């Protein structure tokens, strides 16, 4: 089995003549494999008259209805116990998971029977809780009088200060211990109002408006003696209301116990079901021979599986059945499969969050398994930002057995399904802290320095360093504390975003020729590589030469001024000749020959395609889409310096400002001092430079992927593999 | 709205106030252009260059921001379709940040002979307005872009029908943007630093 | 006192200070109250997305971390007699990080009001969401990588 | 006070128990004035001292 | 467990930076705002050490 | 149109998101070959309604449930877009309200006048005009009491049972006429005058086509304002108002008014920073809930010969 990292897999258009008698059974066996994408077969087709559409109709019918369960064990409040045998039966793994025969069947017979009981006997019981919050608040207050809904007495209030007078009484009181409702489905509050009036026509008005809003008023007995006959007879009433309530809820819950404990079993054979037919439906069927064809996509490395699926199945069914499963070759786009394994799944899963790629062609994802937590590193850079990262991912790594089960958290799957993207991360962050000579934000001093302080000075004055060598690995910690500290990082950081972004720019553009050269498209090389070769070459290529030039030319012991880059670069396109101070001999003589040669490509770039209709716009907005990007992109590197000056000059002062205050010869003080603004440093430092900023370095490094080198190679997008298969699917998604 | 027509009455009265009375001469714009510091009209023109190129880099990143996240409410393949959109309201903030680099380079400290000399005051006017120029010119194309990359957020909820074209005036705004930065860089072309 | 250091020479050294955080905390504000508002509305019925939605008022609070820093570098640079040399990069570095702060905090407010909003009716919005939310976060880098930049001319 | 003023004292007719929270919003809000009357007495204290 | 794992940073972070100032480091005690006697502000610090190995052994018996 | 996308920027990208799942007209002819609402349901899942009866049962699935959950997925839709609205928006969006009200308080004096039951009654009224005081409509019959007692908390406040409808809903659309040209910016001012005064003209044709003075109950913002009130005002036959419609060329010959309104819609959808698309959204998803159920009327009794008289522009 080839792996299909690199590229795509190689997928091979198999089709399955299945006969209609195991049409039904020999669809799990290749279901609970997990390996062919089914095409639609019936794209024209009417969508009610695919052939099987009314044994989905009633096995949504079915699970209509276990939704409707779960909506009763979400009311009644039962624990939903939910055995996973059905994940340890069928594992996954292999097909040695059998077919359901007739017990479908039963499970339809089964489900409508509780659905009508169940809702009959929701019903009773809500019906007599319509009577008991009828004799519930009628007990409360044993003119006119009754209780709302405790949200209208403002408008109760507003509609009868406006109806009888003006002049009128009024008493409100309010009700503890709110009870639910039938029409609400909530405790809703409620209060106790009373009006008076002497009026007849009035009374009538006001019983009126007072019904019909959500109130239910009542007529009490004008007298202690009557309040206290009508009291014992509606207590009466309603003791004998919760002797008949207390039955008929324990009978419908403990009903509900007995599928409760269970519901989560045959749930996921009847999803699994369903899953088969709707397989099915896109197929097509002959009138001569029952036969079922379904044209799908396997990968061509696992037709070994399949015939040994086949011949197990044919083992296990007498009908002597061909099951000719024969591969044709076809002219549609088959889907991307791509291999990954523990460590290479989460890096696949952030490069086609923006788009999957095309058939076979060259994955990013396998780059992007080393660029994109380098590049992170680059922007946030620190041994100790990189060891606090370390031992955030290295925990998940190590027990990652354990959190593979656990609750999967919204922010804990992500941080775990990524334990590997994070723990590289930390790697080359301690790395890349190291070259940039930083722990939390101080110096290593482990290396004897390139810069030799001079022998005697005095207390205030200004002092240069003399150069008396160069620092192996990293920075010199002589760069600490220093006056012109950023007058060297910043040019520096900010030749290295160039030179690192360029070589990730050719490295990213070179699998345009990797993948133009696999699909024998020669007229695509010499019309779109090589001219874009030559322009992004010499503008940005010339650029990038001439700063590991000027590294490398010593312009303190030869006399020669040392030029300026930037200044190079704007007088290559303005005025192409007259250097202010040349960089190397016969420099003007090429320096414009690169120039014509990029306006030679401009022309070529657009002529050359069309002439070998559309794709003379396709490729007039591809050329005028390439030129004004590469001088984008290339200034668009400058986040890495930009994001890591505000990463380690940040922290430089968030340890002056909690630490660095907390030090002196204090006996009492001090011990109090710097342990609380320690724990005001490590907490604001894993806050906001580990989370906050480092996420913000992790959206750059995502952005350099998804712009700056998924531009140049990365073509199209294809239809995503997706098989059919069999996921224990949850009872949450109702 | 009344103060603006309050304080041109002043401005009225004070200039036929020196006017009448012989002392129009009093008013003179030249003195004030050369009796100033040249670092402030330098360093109003880089603060004001990357200020008011971010102030229209993020003026069109709310408005397509705030498109096509409503637009990707029931398509959200937009998101990371349609991001071109706010790349190029973006290197509008890039374009005066280079400038603000290039610019810097020019700021040195001068003496105090040599201070309002000719090429002071040159190079003062001269990042001054090469500052506004590509600065509110980023802040016109920011705009631009964000409200021609917002009817691409909308139009891309319909399939494929236009945004072949959309872009086509997508990007005639960043070479809008790019035609402002060159012009910046040949404004402080021939300005020097400050000697 | 002298022609290169005048008396009102460190009122742009102290405007700056001010400008600085006052800038950025506006601009923050907006952020967090626009923010704040489609948070405080979005989770009234989808409680179970409080701590994926609220990263845009943690990201409009790192306007304002930027801004403070600002302040804190130019007024370690602050002085009695200081040229007014850098008393103009201490205004530049004040209005730099100002009033990019400023319109980098009001674009995360309108973007993350509308992400919050939107990422709740769908949740495939969220990785949407910052990726243009940190466009609007970096603008206000931008900002402070100038106001950096420039203050390191400072004597 | 205002705004709290016609806040508070619009929605007690409804709900007689909204009142201990209306005062402390109000002895919040009224505090902001003796704010200004502690530095206005503290500025008003410093005319003697050193006038010349 | 909060304060078991701050108090373990704290331990390692505490202890070696009072090795960085009762050494007399270059990056800590070499400015002129430098806290001055670098083996009197180390103890400040071998004490805010030990309290958090305090804090430490102390979090650690609920484990 | 650059601070438009402040407060409405993803109310109009979800608006404007919305008039996607207006499904068009080859949605409809795949839809009026169902002849069971069952196989209307699992057709019309595919579109962005997506599976809206996935609760209800198949065995009982009425005419009205398709109208009413259809309608429910309508206006839960429009008030999750109101309550994200701004002071210029929030109440533009309650002045759309304020016109359905109008015709809430219509027919709860129609309903309440005669013998009929607030619960009964109270289903059928339209749920995006619903305050508080509405359920009530039965202190008096009379037309003053209503101010006073009922309509005085309103805000219908400042606007026999037709007469002091017309009586409301010209005063309402004379001060729903003056707001969106005072505070709503330029590209919808020529769309909320136009849009609204087509509003106003094909219900002042319906005060002259029912009426077979007139002068104080015809509401004056349209096109049939200054000229045609006059003309339309003194007839009192059929061939007097047919003479006085063809005065307009934009009326003339209609005298087939949804059918104008979903092509003066459909222009309105072309601009895009304007305020005026959601009031185009929510008149097009009002004509495709009664399309669906026009479709569904033809469903339930077999009626095939009518069936298309479905109208979609979009």
């Amino acid at each position: 089995k080839e792996e299909a990292i690199f590229r795509s897999a190689e997928m091979a258009l198999v089709q399955f003549y299945i006969p209609q008698e195991i049409s039904r059974d020999s669809a799990y066996t290749l279901g609970q494999l997990g390996l062919v994408q089914f095409r639609d077969l019936n794209s024209k087709v009417r969508a009610f008259q695919r052939t099987f559409v009314n044994e989905i109709r009633r096995l949504d019918n079915v699970e209509r209805q276990y939704r409707y369960f779960y909506s009763l064990l979400k009311k009644h409040d039962i624990k939903l116990y939910e055995g996973d045998t059905d994940k340890y039966l069928d594992g996954s793994g292999e097909l040695y998971v059998p077919p359901s025969g007739s017990v479908i069947d039963d499970y339809v017979r089964n489900a409508s029977y509780l659905e009508e009981r169940l809702i009959q006997m929701e019903d009773a019981t809500d019906q007599i809780e319509v009577q008991k919050n009828d004799l519930e608040q009628y007990r409360f207050i044993l003119y006119v009088t009754g209780v709302i809904a405790r949200d209208k007495v403002a408008t109760l209030e507003q509609i009868l200060w406006r109806v009888l007078r003006g002049n009128l009484f009024f008493k409100t009181v309010e009700i503890e211990q709110p009870v639910y409702d039938v029409k609400t489905r909530e405790y809703k509050h409620k209060n106790a109002f009373i009006v008076f009036s002497h009026g007849d026509l009035i009374i009538k008005r006001i019983r009126k408006i007072a019904e019909s809003l959500d109130a239910n008023l009542y007529d009490v007995d004008s007298s202690n003696e009557g309040r206290s006959q009508q009291l014992a007879k509606v207590n009466k009433n309603l003791s004998d209301l919760y002797t008949v309530l207390k039955t008929t809820s324990t009978t419908l819950e403990s009903e509900l116990y007995a599928i409760a404990k269970e519901l989560d079993s045959w749930f996921q054979d009847v999803t699994r079901e369903k899953a088969i037919f709707e397989i099915l439906n896109k197929s097509n069927y002959d009138t001569n021979r029952k036969i079922l064809i379904a044209e799908g996509w396997i990968p061509r490395d696992e037709l070994a599986t399949l015939q040994a699926r086949l011949g197990e199945m044919i083992a296990r069914l007498g009908i002597d059945v061909p099951s000719i499963i024969q591969v044709l070759d076809t002219n549609h786009t088959p889907p991307t499969f791509h291999r990954t394994n523990k460590f290479t799944a989460g890096f696949q899963s952030i490069c086609d969050c923006y788009g999957i790629a095309q058939y076979r062609e060259i994955n990013a994802g396998l780059p992007t398994i080393v660029t994109f937590p380098f590049m992170f590193a680059i922007m946030f850079g620190d041994m100790g930002h990189g060891f606090l990262m370390t031992l955030a991912a290295l925990s998940l790594v190590l027990n990652e057995k354990k959190i593979n089960k656990m609750k999967r958290g919204e922010i804990f799957d992500m941080a775990f399904t990524g334990r590997y993207i994070i723990l590289l991360m930390g790697v080359f962050s301690m790395y890349t802290g190291f070259l940039y000579n930083d722990i939390f934000s101080k110096t290593m001093t482990i290396f004897k320095s390139g810069w030799k302080w001079p022998d005697h000075w005095k207390k205030g004055e200004s002092i240069t360093a003399t150069s008396v060598g160069t620092y192996p690995i990293g920075l010199d910690w002589a760069w600490h504390g220093t006056e012109n500290a950023l007058l060297f990082s910043n040019s520096y950081k900010m030749k290295l975003s160039i030179l690192m972004g360029f070589i990730h720019m050719t490295y990213s553009y070179f699998f345009s020729l990797a993948n133009h050269l696999y699909f024998n498209s020669m007229i695509d090389i010499i019309g779109n590589f090589i001219p874009g070769l030559l322009f992004m070459q010499g503008i940005f290529g010339y650029l990038s030469v001439c700063i590991v030039y000027k590294w490398a030319v010593d312009w303190v012991k030869d006399g020669k001024p040392a030029p300026g880059l930037l200044n190079m670069l704007i007088n290559m396109f303005l005025s192409p000749g007259t250097i202010d101070d040349e960089l190397y001999p016969h420099q003007a003589k090429v320096q414009v020959f690169l120039l014509l040669m990029a306006l030679v490509c401009i022309p070529w770039l657009l002529l050359v395609k069309p002439l070998h209709g559309d794709i003379m716009i396709h490729q007039v907005i591809h050329t005028i889409e390439f030129c004004l990007n590469c001088v984008s992109h290339t200034a668009s590197y400058l986040r890495l310096w930009a994001l890591s000056l505000a990463h380690a000059q940040l922290s430089s002062v968030l340890w002056t400002m909690t630490i660095q205050i907390a030090f002196g010869f204090r006996g009492f003080v001090g011990v109090f001092m710097t342990v609380a603004l320690f724990a005001m440093w490590f907490a604001l430092t894993c806050a906001v430079l580990v989370l906050m900023e480092g996420t913000s370095a992790m959206l750059h490094s995502l952005r350099l992927h998804w712009v700056e080198s998924m531009s140049k190679f990365f073509v199209g997008e294809g239809l995503p593999y997706e098989p059919f298969a069999f996921e224990y699917k949850d009872m949450e998604v109702a | 709205h009344f103060l603006y027509y309050l304080v041109l009455i002043v401005v009225i009265v004070y200039g036929l106030y020196k006017l009448f009375t012989g002392h129009g001469s009093d008013i003179n714009f030249g003195k004030f252009l050369l009796r100033t510091s040249p670092y402030m009209w330098a360093n109003l023109g880089i603060a004001l260059c990357v200020g008011l190129s971010v102030v229209g880099a993020a003026w069109g990143i709310f408005i397509t921001g705030s498109s096509m996240i409503g637009a990707g409410v029931r398509a959200p393949r937009i998101t990371t379709k349609n991001l071109i959109s706010i790349i190029f309201c973006e290197v509008v903030a890039i374009y005066g940040l280079i400038i603000a680099i290039v610019f810097s380079s020019k700021l040195t400290v001068a003496t105090a002979e040599n201070m309002y000399s000719k090429s002071n005051l040159y190079t003062g006017y001269s990042l001054f307005w090469a500052g506004i120029t590509v600065g509110a010119s980023n802040l016109i194309c920011g705009i631009a872009v964000g409200i021609t990359g917002a009817t691409a957020a909308i139009s891309d909820a319909a399939d494929s029908a236009l945004f072949v074209k959309i872009l086509v005036i997508e990007i005639f705004g960043s070479i809008l943007g790019l035609l402002g930065l060159i012009v910046g860089l040949l404004m402080a072309g021939k300005a020097s630093e400050f000697q | 006192m002298t022609e290169l250091c005048p008396v009102y020479a460190p009122f742009f050294g102290a405007i700056g200070c001010a400008s600085a955080i006052i800038f950025t905390s506006l601009g923050a504000a907006y952020g967090t109250a626009k923010s704040g508002v489609g948070i405080c509305a979005t989770c009234v019925l989808r409680p179970d997305l409080l701590f994926k939605n609220i990263v845009p008022v943690i990201m409009a609070g790192i306007i304002a971390i930027y801004g403070l820093v600002v302040s804190v570098l130019v007024c370690y640079s602050l002085g009695q007699k200081q040229a007014l040399y850098t008393g103009f990069i201490q205004l530049g570095a004040g209005l730099s990080v100002g009033l990019s702060g400023l319109a980098a905090g009001f674009a995360i407010g309108i973007v993350g009001d509308a992400g919050v909003r939107g990422s709740s009716q769908q949740p495939r919005l969220f990785v949407g969401m910052i990726l243009i939310l940190i466009f609007a976060e970096v603008l206000g880098l931008y900002g402070l990588i100038v106001a950096l930049l420039l203050n390191s001319r400072a004597t | 006070i205002g705004i709290v003023g016609d806040a508070g004292v619009r929605g007690s007719s409804q709900q007689p128990r909204l009142f201990v929270g209306m005062i402390l919003i109000l002895i919040f809000a009224e505090v902001l004035g003796l704010y200004g009357l502690i530095v206005a007495l503290l500025l008003n204290s410093r005319a003697t001292q050193d006038v010349v | 467990w909060c304060c078991t794992v701050l108090s373990a940073f704290g331990v390692v972070i505490l202890s070696v930076i009072a090795h960085l100032f009762n050494t007399n480091h270059e990056s800590f005690v070499g400015s002129i705002n430098d806290p001055e006697d670098g083996p009197a502000v180390a103890h400040t610090v071998y004490l805010a050490a030990l309290v958090y190995l305090v804090f430490f052994v102390f979090c650690g018996f609920q484990v | 149109g650059v601070y438009f996308n402040i407060d409405n920027g993803f109310i109009e990208g979800v608006v404007r998101g919305y008039r996607n799942g207006l499904l068009s007209n080859n949605q409809y002819i795949n839809l009026t070959q169902c002849d069971t609402l069952e196989d209307l349901k699992l057709q019309l899942s595919s579109t962005d309604y997506g599976n809206f009866l996935s609760s209800v049962s198949s065995e009982s699935l009425t005419t009205s449930l398709i109208q009413e959950y259809a309608s429910s997925k309508l206006y839960h839709e429009f008030n999750y877009i109101r309550d994200q609205s701004s002071g210029s928006t929030r109440k533009f969006m309650d002045y759309i309200t304020y016109g359905y009200m109008i015709d809430n308080v219509a027919l709860m004096i129609t309903g309440t006048i005669h013998d009929r039951d607030k619960g009964e009654i109270l289903q059928r009224c339209h749920p995006l005009g619903w305050f508080d005081t509405l359920p009530t409509l039965s202190v008096a019959t009379d037309l003053e009491s209503l101010y006073e007692t009922v309509l005085v908390d309103t805000p219908l406040a400042p606007y026999n049972i037709e007469i002091i409808r017309n009586k409301l809903y010209k005063a309402y659309l004379e001060d729903f006429y003056n707001f969106v040209t005072e505070e709503i910016p330029e590209p919808a001012k020529e769309c909320m005058q136009t849009l609204l005064g087509f509003e106003a003209d094909r219900r002042s044709i319906n005060i002259a086509l029912n009426s077979l003075l007139k002068s104080d109950l015809l509401p004056n913002i349209g096109k049939l304002y200054p000229l045609a009130t006059f003309h339309l005002a003194q007839a009192q036959d059929f061939e007097g108002v047919r003479a006085a419609l063809a005065n307009v060329y934009e009326y003339r010959g209609f005298l087939h008014f949804y059918q104008l309104e979903m092509e003066l819609c459909r222009d309105a959808f072309t601009q895009q920073f304007a305020i005026s698309t959601v009031w185009a959204w929510m008149k097009s998803k009002e004509q495709e809930v009664r399309n669906i159920t026009w479709i569904a009327e033809c469903i339930a009794q077999n009626q095939r010969e009518r069936i298309n008289n479905y109208i979609s522009v979009y």
